[PDB]
């Protein structure tokens, strides 16, 4: 359900920070919302 | 508040 390179990853602090593989950048918003 | 990078492709 996520873009390509995508990721919804629970940090142990139990925070989903979303990940893109591809340009190594990294956001706690989703593109999914939008 | 920054969230940490992929390791894993």
């Amino acid at each position: 359900f996520l873009p390509k390179g995508w990721e919804v990853r629970h940090a142990p602090n139990g925070r989903p920070f979303f990940i893109d593989h591809n340009t190594k950048t990294t956001t706690w918003e989703d593109p999914r919302l939008k | 508040q920054i969230p940490p990078p992929y390791v894993e492709p």
